[PDB]
């Protein structure tokens, strides 16, 4: 992961782009810091079943700097569990997306009661800490095996 | 004299200003409904209609009495 | 009781009022915000430069 | 008779069939039958509430979404 | 244009004879009947023509009829569901080319040339019966029935009571009044377009009277359940 | 002097057109929860016809008092 | 001249114009409220005939003006 | 004295206050739902014109008694 | 002349229609709000009175001339 | 006494309030449906303007009768 | 002649429908506020009685001339 | 006598009721939607402009009466 | 005869109906306004009374001309 | 006879009416929206302004008819 | 024993009799110019006393004005200014006794009469200098200008064009006439009210016609920036 | 004349009950506004 999360701001940077980096676990924190990219936000001492209470002291960090503008995007870097054998290193986009593929995007017209602007800004920063959450539950798999 | 002659016109003129906005709220209000419910569009129009030529009845009351005013 | 003659006598009359007023009133408390604000951000500029 | 999950990031904690919920959503509570039509809310910090059989269950719930297909 | 009366007399020599409004329902029975033996006579097992014609009135019919209320199934909507072909058949009839212009042969009459309840005569019939359904629905169906209405108020509120039973008296009289006033308005319309200094122009009653009396057939219908339901239950 | 004709068309008349909107309204607001809740239709609606036989109450004093007044 | 005929259909004529819309505003109001929560019904309901007996008041008021007027 | 001219006017006049709010409640409402979901549309644009019609209905009821007012 | 008896009928008729919608908008939002809020349901109510106050003192200031008029 | 004069004015002025209201409604209920659905634009525009036609049918309604009236 | 005797009701029933509805709204709405979120409860409670001062006066403005007609 | 005045105030005063309501509610209809989507403005404007007109122009019809009633 | 004290009475309750329900829809949609939004409270409430005095100015109309009626 | 007195007062009372009610929406639809989106905020009280000059040019229309028959 | 009129003259000047809005339009400006100078007299950069209170004024409206356009705030200020400070305190004067008292010199012709902004003479002046500062800097601001009322159908239809042109005209009416109406109305709420059980009735309105003077002082001032900045645009 | 001293008694109590009402709060208000604006001009003198 270390190889992937190192050679992926190699393209960052090399198209121009500042990078700015979060780490869960204490192995990404501090390989971080001695290489010298200094993390703006981490969460360690993580369980190997936590809550996803724990992942926001990130999460919001790195939602807040999106709607502010400090960055544009955001990425994961986390180890996907493809076999119990072999625990390839993922990468995945968290911006927001479209509709998924297609699920049930048809037929369906739901009353949103708070308003349809108001259940977006809502759903958003839970549905991106679902995918972070999603991620260091897959990677907790993916240690142990 | 012409007094017999308007209070047939003020009959229907006059008391058909209510039932017209109130016929109109109503296809408003059902037509919304099937908008977001469409499953339910049997329901509501069993009850738009008995709503609508329900208020049509007020308004009939006027013709009724300017055609007793008119011709009888 | 609309007297063109005393019409425009009031017509000319608040034309001199808003002029007096201007010269006596307005300018020296316009210039009053503008210092103020200036002040403050000379002051912002002053802390900046003891850093 | 309608299948109301009530489904946590953590885990899922009911799964069962219910007559009516009293849903405290943020415009205003708001209650829920077996053939409600398709709504998505947003909760806030209150108390949320289950009707089965007569036995009520308050669940309280610090905030959360719902969607009423 | 011509002057019309409300009465009913026209051409009959007879004496309490057949009038506008009175011949025109007897011929608009024979066009119903006229097309029952061309489209509901020939028939299969396969609803083509003539069979898929009644056939969809017939389901349409009872679909509607159930959602409301199926508990009776005698009920004064099926006769009002005949009587709706009626008032089709006379509004039908009613925009016909030269059929308002009748008696141009002191300008006569125009007897069987009008709508089925152009008069009080039909409309206030078709009430009665639809009255004593619902009261037998509730009265008798429902046995005893009339909780708001006649004396069973006991348990209701002192201030309610008597503006339900007083408004559940006049359904039947509105209802009659509305198949009265839609048909006397709809003739007066035609009559109206005809006395307009326009030419070769249709008038909007006109060419909206089917859809009038269409759906003012089945309004009446629907009501008569409608007000049965709720007497019911 | 027909100004008692126009006594029955001004009772018919203004007295149809208060409960007019009243009675779309009504329908209208019934239909929404319908709608919303068609589960609670059974409530909502006997609630719905007491509300309009208030409505009719105060629309047929206004058609009885045309015909009192129509017929002496 | 008969203008005592008028006046009794004004004070009931023009009598209903408010509250014939009056019971028509809370009927639909409490019933969208009810269609919205269910078991708010308990304090909807004492609060819905509340607000019908206060409107239909100014109709009695009518009818009973009438009335004087009619005798 | 001309007072059967104003019977006329009066009639016409106070039959369009009524269905002329009316048809703006319906056109408003169903185009508003139309709005929220266009695979519906086809069944409200019947259902507007339903709801007008009747509204119509009224509408003309005024029309048709002043030929009956001014030339009867 | 009988103007002593058209000005009792004003006074009960005009000046009741502002409360009577006034009374139904009033109650009907206090309503509403119990639905979306129970928890506040006795604050609102509170202002749910006074405001039906506020709009019937209109209807007694009609009251009072009507019983004014009639005696003088 | 030229109170035909007054039946001209007078048409206008009460054909004109309900229409007055109609097309008032119906644009505005059109808009607020494009600011959310923008794609179904073309649909609704056309069916607001087929409300707009009915409503201003009364409307030329009443200045038929306005005409007439004033010449004959 | 009773001119001034139903001008007295005309001031007072007139001028009672005008801010008999508004205070209708004024209530109406600032209940509905209040049941959206009470945190705000103090600030609203100022403006809704502001309303009613501007409205209720109106009304006032009005029986005062029915008081001078009595008079002079 | 001077009825023709009560009809050039009847014309100008019962011509001016529907379209002032009517003005009132396209406007705030057309405010509402610019402020939900403001990138539609420029067309639900034009919108606005081709109905609002349409209003006025029962009102205009008023004051054509309104000055023909007088000469 | 006594129409000026009856004329001075309409320039009063006509012209109050407007404004009336005016101001009760200006307050109300403040009053909801800052309920949502109790940021701009400072900064909206100065358009309610923009809009009140635009009501209001047209009521105060009927006033000064109600004065010049019975004081020529 | 005093009756050019009443023609002035329907004149500004019934001007009044439509467009008191009209701007009441305009600034009560305005400030709904500018609690929504107050970004927005700077164009639409353009449209606010023009459209409040827009309608009450309709109300000063009446209550110039006030003065030109009040004067000649 | 009332006899408020629209206007009153109660001459001052010979040779040339002027109407006493002159009178108390002096006053005013009297009261404005001593009390301005106040506050100029102390430059404390830290405000206190009647210099505090006219510093919390100023910029008060300077910031409504600039919230409506914040490139006109400073060309506009002189004039809406004084029109905020010069009626206000005419309205306010109002509420001094000796309205509908002083006039002894029987003759009652009172020469302190109400307020400056209660004679037309006086609020048609101040509209039409309102209106010419309008177009002014529309015309300067745009050149030529009359791309609105070109009526270019550009976006509008044709009739369109037309109306805004008229109600063009319209507001130096209107601002006039809402200004002398609502003070006029003042005028006698003050009066009649003293008529008519004098104890302690007048007092709720004396409230009322404070604010609602005060309002119309405000918006007046508000509207000529308001007008300025879509005639601007 | 009587209407002089009908305005004068009601003024003085109308004058007194802002001023139980009125003054507390406008005062409050002031002296927050001249106690911001002093702190500010100290506040720079202090950085100066």
């Amino acid at each position: 992961v270390l190889r992937r999360a190192g050679r992926f701001i190699t393209e960052q940077r090399a198209m121009g782009r500042t990078v700015d980096v979060y780490t869960f676990g204490r192995k990404g924190r501090d390989f971080f810091l001695r290489t010298g990219f200094a993390p703006a936000g981490e969460a360690t001492r993580l369980g190997d079943a936590p809550k996803l209470e724990a992942i926001l002291g990130v999460a919001i960090s790195a939602i807040n700097g999106f709607q502010s503008g400090k960055y544009d995007e955001l990425y994961i870097i986390y180890s996907e569990f493809i076999n119990t054998l072999v625990q390839r290193p993922a990468i995945k986009q968290l911006l927001p997306v479209e509709s998924p593929d297609i699920s049930t995007t048809t037929n369906v017209d739901y009353t949103y009661e708070p308003g349809e602007e108001e259940v977006l800004n809502s759903i958003l920063p839970r549905y991106v800490e679902t995918q972070i959450y999603q991620a260091v539950l897959e990677s907790i798999a993916s240690e142990h095996s | 004299e012409g007094l017999n002659l308007v209070a047939t016109a003020l009959a229907v003129g006059l008391g058909a200003i209510g039932p017209g906005v109130g016929i109109g709220i109503i296809v408003s209000g059902a037509v919304q409904a099937i908008g977001r419910n469409p499953e339910i569009e049997n329901r509501v129009v069993t009850y738009m209609f008995i709503g609508i030529a329900f208020t049509e009845a007020l308004a009939i009351f006027g013709l009724v009495i300017a055609f007793l005013i008119g011709f009888g | 009781g609309i007297n063109p003659t005393l019409f425009i006598a009031q017509l000319i009359n608040f034309l001199l009022l808003i002029f007096i007023l201007r010269a006596l009133l307005y300018r020296p408390v316009m210039n009053l915000l503008n210092e103020r604000t200036r002040r403050i951000e000379e002051s912002v500029r002053d802390a900046e430069k003891v850093r | 008779p309608i299948h109301l999950e009530i489904v946590t990031a953590e885990r899922v904690i009911l799964s069962d069939d219910v007559d009516m919920i009293s849903a405290p959503t943020k415009d205003g509570r708001v209650g829920i039958l077996p053939r409600h039509a398709p709504l998505m809310t947003i909760l806030e910090p209150g108390e949320l509430d289950i009707i089965k059989n007569g036995e009520r269950t308050p669940f309280a719930v610090s905030g959360g979404f719902m969607e009423v297909l | 244009h011509v002057e019309v009366a409300a009465e009913v007399i026209f051409d009959g020599i007879p004496g309490f004879p057949i009038t506008n409004s009175f011949v025109v329902a007897i011929i608009i029975d024979i066009f119903v009947i006229a097309l029952a033996v061309a489209a509901t006579r020939n028939l299969q097992m396969v609803p083509r023509g003539l069979q898929n014609v009644m056939e969809f009135i017939l389901e349409s019919l009872y679909n509607l009829f159930r959602n409301i209320n199926a508990k009776y199934v005698a009920t004064a909507f099926p006769l009002v569901a005949t009587i709706f072909l009626f008032v089709l058949f006379g509004n039908w009839f009613g925009l016909l080319p030269g059929v308002g212009s009748i008696g141009v042969c002191g300008k006569k009459l125009v007897p069987l040339f009008r709508a089925p309840a152009a008069d009080l005569n039909f409309t206030f019939a078709i009430a009665v019966i639809s009255f004593v359904f619902i009261e037998y629905w509730g009265f008798r169906a429902l046995g005893p029935g009339y909780l708001k209405k006649f004396f069973n108020t006991n348990g209701i509120m002192s201030f309610v009571g008597i503006i339900e039973f007083i408004s559940e008296l006049v359904k039947p009289f509105a209802l009659a009044f509305r198949l009265f006033g839609n048909i006397f308005a709809g003739e007066v319309l035609l009559v109206v377009m005809a006395f307009l200094v326009p030419l070769l122009l249709p008038l909007p009653f006109y060419g909206f009277e089917v859809f009038v009396g269409f759906i003012q057939a089945l309004i009446f219908a629907l009501l008569t359940y409608a007000f049965l339901n709720i007497a019911v239950t």
